[PDB]
């Protein structure tokens, strides 16, 4: 039963990372400061 | 002359009870595989010792 809160655990920290990796390089970010 | 009529005695039964509790007890990560041959093993232990009585 706890497996189920480990996964979900994970699977928020994964995405929390990806969701980092995206905005630190994002279009707002990096893309937006390629053109500065 | 007579009729020897039986009955599964309360020990194995509190065994079975304590088999069953520790199979469900062993979550988490079990597969399922693993999981249908520890019963098969539990109920042919209880069945197959005797069978007259089981009934």
């Amino acid at each position: 039963e706890a497996r189920k809160r480990e996964l979900k655990k994970n699977k928020k920290q994964r995405m929390m990372v990806r969701a980092a990796v995206l905005k630190m390089k994002d279009p707002k970010q990096i893309i937006r400061d390629m053109e500065k | 002359t007579a009729q020897c009529f039986l009955r599964v005695d309360d020990e194995s039964m509190q065994r079975f009870h304590n088999r069953v509790r520790q199979i469900l007890m062993a979550s988490g990560s079990t597969t399922f595989t693993k999981i249908v041959n520890k019963w098969n093993t539990a109920l042919i232990g209880l069945m197959t010792y005797f069978r007259e009585a089981v009934v």
